[PDB]
């Protein structure tokens, strides 16, 4: 077939590189439009629905079948407003729309900005039999096989002081990583510190993000052995909060 | 440390022109960051090929 | 327009030049000081690509290219309609990249989040000026870096390297094509194992983090981890660029000669380079 | 009583004056300089 | 038709005078490098040959 | 001076995971066991492999080729060791030549390449019904099965299509270290600039995008880690702060963003199109375009 | 006309006037270098013609 | 006019400042480069 | 009467005829070019 | 009596006079420009 | 009798009397370039 | 028929006249373009051969 | 159904349908006509 | 931090600075000692 033309100069590899481009432009509607699943319809800064929404339509609904019976529709308005904080401490700096809102009370507080948290189901994270993901390490019969163990390490804050100091770790059992560290602060009380958000040195445990005063407020798990979603999203929230305030 | 705000109630004119000069000051400064990065790269790049053998600077031109 | 969980992330804060002079959003886009100096470079660049387009008299888009000033000129800055033009796009295209990272920085830093994309983007930033900057400098003149055209490049891309034959034979460059394959098929793998653990056979469940590491174990032996397989990606990215970036800087620079002739040491060895019989007799 | 910048009409003033006696001496300058390159190399 | 105001009640007058401005910023960039790179409708290159430049 | 996450700062183990049920046959797994030096990047568990009749197929006829091409370099070098080592990425297992056609050729004269190419064949196939049928006891979604057959279907047209078009098993990449790279050199030049083959030009953007992807995606990820955004099915199921950030800040940057889910998508596809038009572009060579610097002169993206 | 001062009630001075400081300086550099790169209206070469020292 | 100085209403003067020596200083820079490219007014 | 914006008819009547207003500013000025450049250098 | 920008109808009034003072220097400096190129090189 | 915008009936005669509108005004335009493109050079 | 105003009972309006004015733009250029790389229809190559500027 | 639509909704689109795709083949037909007097193909 | 970051830029400064000597054939002084001395 070399040199055979359907017409003019338009062969095989002609016929080829324009089915391409068509497939191409199929699949790029395709893949953007699977990826307008959440965060959609658009809204103003009043939280009213905005004029504009875009060329590409929101997808058809589509349903996840959970392992407990509960079924998940992602681009539904009950996925929507199950993940929608309420009451949120902020202000309009400008009546034109793209400007920044401006925390009223304490940012962290409030968790706002970068203390910002997701109403996430308020249930911990299973693994494939139904115990719990996350689980302190007394309560496994896991043990340390490689770095520096921290517990008992002293525990010093971005200010230079020292808040407390560590007590247990809490481990992600089918991954066999440690994501959070316990520590026991000096009035007694005991809050959960997230590994990505520490250094683990010789002699102490180093937390840069948030200084002295801010340790005690760390959101707290209602339960001292299980950690649910709603509470990993608000510690995270609050310590990854304190690189900005 | 390097940009500060004025203290336009309870300042003097003496005063207000020595801070637009800091802040001017600063602000060249800053653009002056990327213009002597730039001319470091490209000067120490010459160098570094002067430093090299001869065959360095006679290669067939790639057009 | 907003997205729905959007309105509490917009807050003031995190700029580096400016305070609240430019912290604001056009549309979607976040624009800060290095916003409004990536829109500057970007748009000038555009425009004196498509004034050299005017200057060449072709108006079809993948026949416009725009040279660099010849090698006889140096280091000397060129006259525009004798390559300064390339020069002048050359240094809006990294102020547009070097832009376009701090106002990652930017962004990073209004959200709480790391640095790691501003890096990686930093590392290719490397490899751009690897390829317009240090080299040609190192070779004494701005006319051995590469034209801004979409096939002419690719010209300059085969002449360079059968300056040195088969350019295949870099060991250097051997290293980077294994790690940019390696990257791709990594790619596949986890974009794959996502998405078959996300939409399971119809009937069944949503699948478990267990079902991944279940199902690589099975097929090969071994699992990395979802961070495993992150750290994993980012970093055969990052090194198969700084590799290329190596190979392309030893070549013509320290090394003239052809590399599959550089890799006879191993055969020429005293002690076997006589041993009649095999290839190399 | 428009203000973007929570600056009062008369602080603006006092300042636009210095700014502008800034503006004037930078002038000078730069016209002392082109004036010298001008008599060193004209480029009319 | 007297009715076109009404465009105003689908399309946001901000949005639609940014695609504005870009548009007619591009075009008409657009069509004067047309012309520039046509020497029978260069301006400058009819200058040249007129006034004796070069 | 922050904790970028790169390595792990300390290590966990106790018993290794040995996997779910399903519907495998567990009497296929082996034994597990720890590596702690995988531990500091990754998982330093060596887990249970399955080993069924796909994967048996599978390794035995892999074997068959590997040990077919070094016995074929052993004889090349005359049963010497030290010839072996000396010349070991100058040895080639070369095709039969132009004249034998697509016939099966003498041992000396291609006949050992037929066979290395037909064992090398069964394996692939075996383990592409491995990939598949692991998937399948799991009540997994089959996408690398998928995934596979466009790698699967560039290396086939590389040696087994191209080949049946051509006429002749001559045009296939010999087996050896340095002499494929001397086939690929070769290919460009005799199809003229291979560089002008607008399939391999898209094949070349779907790898710089596949790199560019990753990097983007991993360097995401890693920076959202603090919010647990490396659990990424849950955060599908149970959106976070953290796909909330990733999202937020690639369409503050660029104006628009992905979600969770459709990254992979993007991903998948994005790594999939490199060896998808790179099997078109290989396949065109030859059989419709023998020149593609012409061809490109023709058809207006190469100067005249 | 007379009523053009109520583009100031559509859209917000600050982000307008950074606008067209951008658009305004990025202009009046595209038309120098435009000139620059023609020699007939370089006039840095002009006058290098004219007076003769290089 | 009289009324430039209501542009300190506008936008705050010291962020204004430091902007503005980014783009004098850039700007002067540039005009030097230019100046490098015909030998005439090559000062080096 | 339907209205996407969430302005209203007068509203928008208002600003339509400030917009036609100032598009034909716009095509007055470049009818004016176009006759000038037709008179200096016809292209038909 | 739509306003999007929270600005009255006096301050826009206020704003666009002051405006228009800036573009009216900028376009007559443009002129004397244009005028004293015209007179050095014509390009017409 | 659906609606998936949501419109009435009448509402959708209104926009379609307008957009009818502006499509003749644009065929009507189109139609007299074709008749001048003919008289200046015909292409059948 | 009387009764296509009920396509508006089905589509909606604002991405319908986005798409509308875009394909529009890109017909518009893309005859532009089809004429002017026809030598026999480009208005300038004509106008160029009937006023001999070139 | 899985569009919601009932019967009659469906039988008034389908109508509208079919009286805008008659109105497109009767242009095409003329068109064709016109092209085939002009310069036939067969 | 500061004593090991002036450690590495004092010895790359100097090995930078001697190397510049060494490739100038005017101060090379193992060029000077073989031509001074016949070697
Ligand atoms: C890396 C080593 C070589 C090189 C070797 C090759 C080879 C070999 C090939 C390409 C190809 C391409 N190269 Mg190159 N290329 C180099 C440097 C560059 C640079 C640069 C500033 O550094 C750029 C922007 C490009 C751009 C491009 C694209 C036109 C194309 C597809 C790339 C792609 O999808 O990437 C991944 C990125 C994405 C998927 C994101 C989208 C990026 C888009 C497509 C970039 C478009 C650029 C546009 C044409 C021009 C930009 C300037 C305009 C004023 C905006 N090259 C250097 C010199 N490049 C291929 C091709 O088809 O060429 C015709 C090809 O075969
Ligand atoms: C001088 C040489 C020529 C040239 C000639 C060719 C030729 C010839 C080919 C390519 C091909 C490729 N080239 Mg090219 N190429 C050149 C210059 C470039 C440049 C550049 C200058 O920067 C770049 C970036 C590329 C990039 C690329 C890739 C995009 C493309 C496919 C890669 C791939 O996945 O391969 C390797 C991946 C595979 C072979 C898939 C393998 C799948 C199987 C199932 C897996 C292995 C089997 C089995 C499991 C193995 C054993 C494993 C055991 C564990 C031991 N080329 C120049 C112009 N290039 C290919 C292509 O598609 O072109 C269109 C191709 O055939
Ligand atoms: C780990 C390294 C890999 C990588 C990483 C990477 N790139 C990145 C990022 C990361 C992590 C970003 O965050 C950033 C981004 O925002 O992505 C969406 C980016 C990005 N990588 C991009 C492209 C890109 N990356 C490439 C490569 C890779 N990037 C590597 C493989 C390539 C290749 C191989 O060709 C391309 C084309 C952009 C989409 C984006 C950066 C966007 C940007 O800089 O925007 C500002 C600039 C403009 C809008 C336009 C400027 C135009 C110039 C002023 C004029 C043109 C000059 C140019 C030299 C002409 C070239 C002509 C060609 C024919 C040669
Ligand atoms: C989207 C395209 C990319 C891609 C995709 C891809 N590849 C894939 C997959 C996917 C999605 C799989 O599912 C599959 C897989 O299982 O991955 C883990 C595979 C895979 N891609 C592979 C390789 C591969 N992919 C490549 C490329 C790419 N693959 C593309 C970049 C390349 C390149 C660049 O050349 C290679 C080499 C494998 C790791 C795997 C398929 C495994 C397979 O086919 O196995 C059967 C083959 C053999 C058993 C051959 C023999 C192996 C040994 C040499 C046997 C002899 C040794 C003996 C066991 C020991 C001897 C000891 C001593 C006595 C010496
Ligand atoms: C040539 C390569 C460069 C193409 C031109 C530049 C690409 C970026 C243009 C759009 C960027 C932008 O401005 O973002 C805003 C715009 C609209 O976004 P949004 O409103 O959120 O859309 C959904 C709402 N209905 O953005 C959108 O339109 C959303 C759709 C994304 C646009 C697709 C661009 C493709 C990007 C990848 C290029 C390579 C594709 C390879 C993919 C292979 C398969 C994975
Ligand atoms: C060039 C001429 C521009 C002069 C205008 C100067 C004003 C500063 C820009 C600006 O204000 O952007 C805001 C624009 C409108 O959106 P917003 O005001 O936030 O809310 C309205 C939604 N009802 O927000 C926007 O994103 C504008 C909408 C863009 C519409 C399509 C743009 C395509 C071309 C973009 C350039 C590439
Ligand atoms: C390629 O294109 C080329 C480059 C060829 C041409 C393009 C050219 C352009 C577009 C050039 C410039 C455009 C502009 C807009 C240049 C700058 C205009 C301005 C607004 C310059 C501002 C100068 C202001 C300066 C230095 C600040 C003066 C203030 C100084 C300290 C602080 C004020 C304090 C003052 C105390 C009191 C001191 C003064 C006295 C008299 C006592
Ligand atoms: C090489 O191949 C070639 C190019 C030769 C093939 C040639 C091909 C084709 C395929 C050519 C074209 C086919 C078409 C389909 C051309 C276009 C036909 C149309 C559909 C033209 C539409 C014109 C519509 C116009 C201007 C819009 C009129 C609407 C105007 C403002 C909008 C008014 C409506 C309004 C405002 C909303 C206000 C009302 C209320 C109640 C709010
Ligand atoms: C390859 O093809 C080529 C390029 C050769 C030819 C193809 C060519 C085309 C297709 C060219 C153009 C097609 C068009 C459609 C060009 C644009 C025509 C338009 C529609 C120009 C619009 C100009 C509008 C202008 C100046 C108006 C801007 C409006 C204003 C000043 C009025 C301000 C309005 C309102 C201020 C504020 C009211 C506020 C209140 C509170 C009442
Ligand atoms: C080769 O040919 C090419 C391709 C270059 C042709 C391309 C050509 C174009 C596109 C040329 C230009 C099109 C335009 C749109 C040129 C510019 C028109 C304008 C509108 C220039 C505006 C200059 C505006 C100037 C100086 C005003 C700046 C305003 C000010 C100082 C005053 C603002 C400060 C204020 C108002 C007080 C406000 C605050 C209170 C509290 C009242
Ligand atoms: C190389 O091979 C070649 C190209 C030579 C030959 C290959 C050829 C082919 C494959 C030719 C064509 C195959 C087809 C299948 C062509 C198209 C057939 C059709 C199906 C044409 C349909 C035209 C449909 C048209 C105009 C209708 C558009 C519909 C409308 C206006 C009606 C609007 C509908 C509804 C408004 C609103 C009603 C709402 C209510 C509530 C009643
Ligand atoms: C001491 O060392 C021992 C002896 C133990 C082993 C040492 C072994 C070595 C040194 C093994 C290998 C060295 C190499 C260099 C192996 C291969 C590397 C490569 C680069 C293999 C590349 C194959 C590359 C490509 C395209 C092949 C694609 C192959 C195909 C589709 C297969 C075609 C299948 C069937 C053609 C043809 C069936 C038709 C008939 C008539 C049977
Ligand atoms: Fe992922």
């Amino acid at each position: 077939m070399v040199g055979v033309n359907f017409f003019g100069d338009f062969d095989l590899a002609s016929l080829a590189i324009w089915s391409f481009w068509a497939f191409l432009a199929y699949l790029i509607y395709y893949l953007q439009t699977e990826n307008m699943r959440e965060g959609y319809p658009l809204e103003n800064d009043d939280g009213k629905l905005s004029p504009n929404q875009g060329p590409f339509p929101v997808p058809s609904p589509k349903t996840f079948d959970l392992a407990d019976g509960r079924k998940i529709v992602v681009p539904s308005v009950e996925n929507e407003e199950a993940h929608r904080r309420t009451d949120l401490a902020l202000e309009r700096t400008s009546v034109n729309e793209g400007y920044p809102f401006r925390p009223t009370g304490n940012p962290m507080l409030d968790g706002v900005g970068p203390a910002s948290w997701v109403p996430r189901r308020d249930e911990p994270e299973v693994d494939a039999h139904g115990h719990n993901k996350i689980q302190p390490m007394r309560k496994t019969e896991m043990k340390v096989s490689a770095g520096r163990d921290p517990r008992g390490m002293p525990v010093q804050a971005g200010d230079t002081e020292v808040v407390g100091k560590i007590v247990d770790m809490w481990v992600d059992i089918p991954e066999q990583l440690v994501r959070y560290l316990e520590v026991e602060l000096n009035s007694g009380k005991k809050k959960l510190l997230p590994m990505t958000m520490l250094k683990i040195w010789s002699d102490r445990v180093r937390v840069n993000a948030i200084t002295s005063d801010l340790f005690d407020t760390i959101p707290d798990i209602k339960s001292p052995d299980v950690v649910t979603k709603l509470e990993e999203d608000k510690i995270s929230a609050y310590v990854a909060g304190g690189y900005m305030y | 440390m390097f940009d500060k705000p004025f203290d336009y109630e309870n300042g003097s004119k003496f005063e207000m022109g020595i801070w637009i000069g800091r802040q001017m000051a600063y602000g060249a400064f800053l653009g002056s960051i990327p213009f002597l990065l730039g001319l470091g790269l490209v000067l120490g790049s010459y160098g570094l090929g002067l430093m090299l053998p001869e065959r360095a600077h006679q290669a067939p031109s790639p057009y | 327009a907003l997205l729905s969980f959007e309105r509490k992330y917009r807050v003031p804060g995190g700029t580096l030049i400016g305070g609240s002079l430019f912290d604001f959003w056009v549309g979607p886009f976040y624009v800060g000081f290095f916003g409004v100096t990536t829109i500057f470079f970007a748009t000038l660049g555009f425009l004196l690509i498509l004034w050299g387009a005017a200057m060449q008299g072709t108006w079809n888009p993948q026949l416009i290219s725009i040279f660099p000033p010849p090698v006889e000129n140096g280091l000397n800055v060129a006259a525009l309609d004798k390559g300064g033009l390339w020069q002048v796009i050359t240094v809006c295209a990294t102020g547009a990249f070097c832009s376009w990272a701090l106002r990652e920085v930017e962004i990073c830093r209004k959200l709480g989040i790391g640095f790691h994309i501003p890096v990686a983007f930093s590392m290719a930033i490397f490899a751009y000026l690897t390829l317009v900057v240090i080299r040609p400098m190192m070779m004494g003149s701005w006319g051995y870096a590469f034209p801004y055209g979409i096939w002419t490049h690719l010209d300059w891309v085969s002449n360079t390297g059968y300056t040195y034959g088969n350019f295949h034979y870099n060991p250097f460059h051997m290293l980077g094509i294994s790690l940019f394959f390696t990257t791709a098929w990594a790619l596949a793998m986890h974009g794959a194992l996502v998405l078959s653990a996300a939409n399971p056979v119809k009937g069944k469940t949503m699948r478990t983090p267990d079902h991944e590491d279940t199902y690589f174990r099975d097929l090969m032996g071994y699992s990395v981890g979802t961070l495993g397989i992150h750290r994993l990606g980012l970093l055969l990215a990052l090194n198969a660029v700084f590799w290329s970036a190596c190979c392309m800087l030893v070549s013509g620079t320290i090394y003239f000669d052809l590399w599959s002739d550089w890799w006879y040491w191993w055969v020429n060895m005293p002690f076997w380079a006589d041993m009649a019989g095999g290839i190399n007799g | 009583d428009l203000s973007f910048t929570g600056l009062t009409d008369e602080q603006a003033q006092e300042l636009h004056a210095v700014y502008m006696s800034g503006l004037s001496a930078f002038i000078a300058v730069a016209v002392l300089a082109h004036l010298a390159v001008m008599i060193w190399r004209p480029w009319f | 038709m007297s009715k076109f105001y009404k465009i105003w009640l689908v399309f946001d007058p901000r949005r639609v005078f940014v695609a504005q401005g870009v548009f007619l910023f591009l075009l008409a960039v657009l069509i004067h490098l047309i012309l520039l790179s046509t020497p029978a409708f260069n301006w400058l290159t009819v200058a040249t040959a007129k006034h004796g430049y070069v | 001076a922050e904790y970028q996450n790169f390595f792990n700062q300390v290590q966990v183990a106790g018993a290794p995971e040995m996997g779910l049920k399903e519907d495998v046959d567990t009497f296929e797994r082996t034994p597990a066991g720890m590596f702690n030096i995988l531990g500091w990047m990754g998982n330093a568990q060596i887990g249970p492999i399955y080993l069924g009749i796909a994967g048996t197929v599978s390794l035995a006829f892999g074997a068959a080729w590997f040990f077919t091409i070094g016995v074929w370099y052993w004889y090349q070098a005359g049963f010497d060791p030290f010839i072996f080592m000396r010349d070991l990425f100058f040895f080639s297992l070369e095709p039969p030549p132009a004249e034998y056609g697509l016939a099966i050729a003498p041992l000396k004269q291609g006949g050992v390449w037929q066979i290395a190419s037909l064992f090398m064949a069964i394996s692939v196939i075996a383990w592409w019904v491995r990939v598949y049928t692991r998937a399948d006891q799991l009540g997994m979604g089959k996408h690398m099965a998928w995934a596979f057959l466009s790698a699967i279907w560039l290396w086939s047209v590389l040696g087994f299509w191209r080949p049946i078009l051509m006429g002749s098993w001559s045009v296939a990449p010999p087996y050896g270290i340095f002499s494929h790279l001397d086939w690929t050199n070769q290919f460009s030049l005799d199809h003229g600039n291979l560089f002008y083959n607008p399939f391999h030009g898209l094949s070349i953007a779907a790898l710089y995008g596949s790199a560019l992807l990753f990097a983007m995606h991993g360097a995401t990820i890693l920076a959202v880690t603090r919010f647990g955004g490396e659990r990424e099915l849950e955060q599908i199921v149970d959106r976070g702060t953290a796909s909330e950030r990733a999202a937020l800040f690639w369409r503050w940057t660029m104006g628009f963003n992905a979600t969770m889910e459709g990254i992979h998508r993007w991903a998948i596809w994005m790594a999939v199109m490199v060896t998808l038009t790179g099997g078109i572009g290989i396949l065109l060579s030859g059989t419709v375009v023998d020149n593609w610097y012409v061809w490109a002169q023709v058809h207006g993206y190469a100067p005249v």
